[PDB]
């Protein structure tokens, strides 16, 4: 009954005051990380321990992918420890951070941890393709910021660039209005 | 203005190799060596570490070494005695000097350094040896270095030198550096056509010794352009004058700003430097930089 | 039984599985088990682990769930080539004065012989080492 | 290095906040404090601590050429590690964006907010020094051309002494004392520019729309496309008091010009400075985007009106990704299933009733769509 008045469009607690592209997001959102139907039960549960209830599954994720990791804790790729986490909260619907409260507080948690772990979360790898997806560009302003070098390393499924440096690039050259740093702070 | 068949300059700073050495307490010193990748480290009981090489600073920049055209042999003479006389000799021999009195020539020696300490022995020279004591303290900015009891006796010895037929200007530099007990040292190492680093080494008595090269030094003395667009750091003075972290080339010839193309605005350069209107701050950055190349010196030719 | 490995790096994840060997061994307190692998190629130490003399652990159990596992001569530690390293010479120097330090002079040429450290690290302590293991 | 945060103030500017920094950590000036900065980041080992500036002026990320990343790297670094409790300054520089304008102006991004890049000062910042004696630092808003009053103290700023000399804070420090007279400056009142300066400050000014702070220098930069000139502070204000009648007004107004100066006319040919020239100010979010709002809103009720004049009118494979926020792989394709009815990308195949109602078929958004200005 909870969620119903929720995706109805009227304030129920303690789910988040969102729009309605927005609350539909995390009803797929929510079903893609049980990797099952929809659970009403959970639902508000989770929401109820928020945001440090969004905060203990990344800590397991990162443990649970660390101790099985299968190459080198340098050689270790961003969609090897954080690819279930990250890659799904994009675009739900889209980047706006002051309303994709998922994707706004996961670039929180790794805003404070990223050259902790002797730089653990800013050595990550990442390809060409999946620079564009956080970036929110193309493969051809990619391949002219290799020219230039804003960005320093083409292959674009070559794995040459670190998280750090792509999460600090978006800082520098790729804000908007609605995708900054500026709401989650 | 055209580019002749023959066009070559002289160098006008002329580095020596850098050997290392370590100090015992009670005051004796024996040359650092090193094992075989090669390793070099502290020695456990020492003291602190000398470096010590030499620099001359000796006018070929006046004159070409070889130039087979006489029409663009009097448009640099003319060049340099109006550089001389508008601008003067007093920026480049600050920006030169600053590398020697600092640690710039201690590339990766400087890092995690406890104190440093350099001290000139400049030749034609009365006495009282020009000391730098507790660099990343007292020696931080322009300013700090102007402060020094004798800093303009030894500027005016650049500016000297190089405002005459024959000048000479030798300087002995020699530095104290205090490392933490069994600290890296990073020499400089050899180039292989090819983790497999060799170094480069001399001979001094009968033990083989890490060097620290004289090109290797001459890089770091003319780290000195930042008059290029942007110019966020120095950059070693050279013709398109490029950066080595990232393989790139500021100052190439589409921007405008290389040597090559500000050698056929050199005749352009002069009527404004014989005028009486002080020149604007981007015409002297590019007069800064077209001294600083011959000062380098080079072919020039063409064809 | 042999332990296959099918995804990668075959040296920080052999390593790994030492580990697991270490900790149950002072759990029970048994030295009796040993390793050795079959696939001791020069290039990599190998995909192939072996114990003679563990599956019932939690590490091997959930790496199992996954895509990748399968669950004479004499391999042996090595700690002089840990005193090769020049952090290992100024500690074996520190033990000799507790004496001229200066009378002490580097080899200045060694040569090594297929030294293959496995690194691990220490739970006692937040400290670092290698197994520097060879035939 | 252990610093201490001063007061802080969201609408300070970040060339305000490094000498604030400064002065209460006892250093003698700004251009000390940075080159003591920068020996900190090579004791951490950060990979761009030479590119770091001993220079107040080229601070901002925008300044920098290629160190852009590593300056806010540098940034983010400093508020975590050298402070007792961490400050914000990230939130107070000013980032170079990807977002453009119409036609094809730049911008750039403080925070919450994008501005335009053509808009930003480079020569000399002017100053209020009644903030300067009662606030103790110097705003954001003063960066950018427009804002030419005190939208608090209602005087206008100033750029010169009374010696002739110019005043810059960022070299002069913040007390508000000239370089050659040593002197504090004499300042040099109307309504109009008053009523902008309040509104570009963030308040509720009338008969100025209540927008969001990104789309209310939008309007500014589109107000001088329009009278090809430098803003009008008097015709600004007159313009929203007749909102959206006056806005109407123009549109009729073009129309008839170009009809007079019919089945080959182009949507660049009769729509072509209003249409193209509001489509991403800075963005096609219709709910604050009232100019795009209201020109689809005047162009709804006039398309089969006139033998259907607006309807008809020609476009090609590259305007049409503009209005319907697409590629040109998207329109290759819509030519192929052909849900979009006739490649030649340069070329009129195209009418615009046809791409008015494709939008409304298969390219709303949550933000871009129809339902708002109804
Ligand atoms: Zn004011
Ligand atoms: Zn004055």
């Amino acid at each position: 009954c909870t969620v119903s008045n929720w995706l109805a469009g009227h304030e129920s607690k303690p789910l988040p005051n969102l729009p309605k592209s927005y609350r539909w997001g995390l009803v797929h959102w929510w079903m893609g990380i049980k990797d099952s139907e929809f659970d009403h039960f959970s639902f508000v549960q989770f929401f109820s321990n928020w945001p440090r209830s969004f905060h203990s599954i990344i800590e397991d994720e990162v443990e649970f992918n660390l101790e099985h990791a299968v190459v080198s804790t340098s050689e270790l790729r961003l969609k090897d420890l954080l690819g279930r986490l990250f890659f799904g909260s994009i675009r739900l619907p889209e980047r706006n951070l002051q309303h994709n409260i998922i994707l706004g507080e996961l670039l929180c948690y790794l805003e404070n941890r990223l050259w902790q772990d002797k730089g653990l979360i800013a050595n990550l790898k990442m390809n060409a393709l999946e620079a564009t997806v956080m970036l929110n560009c193309s493969l051809d302003q990619i391949a002219s910021m290799v020219e230039q070098r804003i960005l320093k390393p083409l292959d674009v499924t070559d794995y040459l660039f670190h998280f750090g440096d792509i999460f600090c690039l978006w800082l520098a050259e790729f804000q908007s209005d609605e995708f900054n740093r500026s709401f989650y702070v | 203005m055209k580019l002749p068949t023959n066009l070559a300059y002289e160098r006008s700073i002329d580095p020596s190799d850098v050997c290392f050495f370590v100090v015992w307490p009670d005051d004796r010193k024996t040359p650092l060596t090193y094992n075989s990748v090669d390793f070099c480290h502290v020695p456990y009981g020492a003291s602190h570490i000398e470096c010590s090489f030499s620099v001359s600073f000796s006018s070929e920049l006046r004159q070409p070494y070889k130039c087979n055209s006489s029409k663009v042999k009097q448009t640099l003479v003319q060049l340099v005695e109006l550089y001389e006389t508008k601008i003067g000799w007093t920026e480049l021999a600050t920006r030169y000097l600053m590398n020697i009195c600092n640690g710039k020539w201690l590339w990766k020696n400087t890092r995690k350094a406890y104190c440093w300490n350099i001290v000139l022995t400049p030749w034609p020279w009365n006495g009282e040896k020009v000391g730098f004591e507790d660099i990343r303290t007292n020696y931080t900015s322009r300013q700090d270095f102007k402060n020094n009891k004798n800093w303009s006796a030894i500027v005016e010895m650049i500016k000297t030198a190089f405002s005459s037929t024959d000048g000479l200007a030798i300087f002995e530099v020699r530095a104290t550096l205090h490392l933490p007990t069994n600290a890296m040292v990073r020499p400089s190492q050899v180039f292989t056509e090819k983790n497999s680093r060799v170094f480069q080494s001399t001979t001094i008595d009968g033990e083989r010794s890490p060097i620290l090269g004289a090109f290797k030094t001459g890089a770091a003395i003319a780290t000195i352009d930042d008059w290029y667009p942007e110019a966020t750091e120095p950059l070693r003075v050279g013709r398109f004058g490029v950066h080595r972290e990232d393989v790139t080339c500021y100052r190439h010839p589409s921007t405008g700003k290389d040597f090559f193309s500000i050698l056929q605005q050199a005749e352009h350069y002069i009527e404004v430097l014989s005028a009486n209107k002080t020149p604007a701050q981007e015409t002297i950055n590019d007069m800064h930089f077209l001294m600083a190349n011959l000062i380098k010196g080079g072919m020039f030719q063409h064809k | 039984k042999t332990i296959t490995f099918l995804p990668c790096n075959n040296e920080s994840l052999a390593a790994k599985c030492l580990r697991v060997l270490h900790g149950f061994n002072y759990q029970y307190e048994t030295r009796n088990i040993g390793v050795s692998f079959p696939l001791w190629c020069d290039a990599t130490v190998g995909k192939k682990i072996s114990f003679v003399s563990l599956l019932k652990q939690h590490y091997f159990v959930q790496m199992e769930q996954l895509q990748y596992f399968h669950i004479y001569v004499s391999f042996r530690r090595c700690q002089s080539i840990d005193k090769l390293t020049a952090a290992g010479l100024a500690r074996k120097i520190r033990r000799l004065e507790k004496f001229d330090p200066s009378s002490f002079a580097q080899k200045e040429h060694t040569a090594i012989a297929h030294y293959h450290s496995l690194g691990e690290s220490s739970k006692q302590t937040n400290r670092n080492f290698r197994l520097n293991i060879r035939m | 290095m252990f610093l201490q945060r001063p007061k802080p103030y969201s609408d300070e500017s970040l060339e305000s906040f490094f000498i604030r920094v400064a002065n209460k950590n006892g250093y003698g000036d700004v251009h000390r404090f940075l080159e003591a900065t920068k020996r900190f980041l090579q004791d951490i080992d950060h990979n761009g601590y030479q590119t770091f500036p001993t220079d107040i002026t080229r601070i901002n990320p925008y300044s920098a050429k290629n160190s852009s990343s590593a300056r806010t790297a540098s940034f983010l670094k400093l508020a975590q590690l050298t402070f007792n409790e961490p400050p914000e300054l990230l939130g107070l520089a000013i980032n170079r964006t990807n977002m453009k304008y119409s036609p094809s102006t730049s911008a750039v991004v403080r925070g919450a907010e994008v501005f335009p890049r053509s808009l930003l000062r480079t020569h000399s910042i002017p100053c209020c020094p009644l903030c300067l004696r009662e606030n103790g630092y110097a705003s954001y808003l003063w960066h950018f051309q427009g804002y030419e009053y005190c939208h608090s103290h209602n005087v206008p700023l100033i750029t010169t002494c009374s010696c002739g000399k110019e005043f810059d804070y960022r070299v002069s420090g913040l007390k508000g004392i000239c370089c050659k007279c040593k002197e504090p400056i004499t300042l040099t009142g109307h309504e109009a520019a008053c009523t902008v300066s309040n509104w570009l400050a963030g308040h509720e000014s009338k008969p100025l729309p209540n927008l969001p702070k990104s789309y209310r220098w939008g309007l500014v930069h589109w107000w001088m496309g329009i009278k090809d000139s430098e803003f009008d502070h008097f015709s600004f204000v007159q313009f929203f008091s007749n909102w959206p009648r006056s806005f109407h007004s123009i549109i009729e107004d073009e129309v008839e010009f170009n009809l007079e100066h019919t089945s080959e006319l182009r949507l660049k040919d009769l729509l072509g400075r209003l249409f193209f020239g509001s489509i991403r100010l800075p963005e096609r979010n219709l709910q604050h985007n009232i100019i795009l709002g209201e020109l689809l809103c005047y162009l709804e009720n006039r398309l089969w009106q006139d033998k259907g004049l607006i309807a008809n009118l020609k476009m090609n494979a590259l305007e049409a990704t503009v209005m319907l926020n697409c590629s040109l792989d998207q329109i290759a394709s819509m030519v192929e299933q052909r849900i979009l009815k006739p490649l030649d990308v340069t070329d009129y195949l195209f009418h615009f009733g046809d791409i008015f109602c494709l939008w409304l078929a298969e390219f709303q958004s949550d933000e871009f769509n129809r339902s708002f200005y109804v």
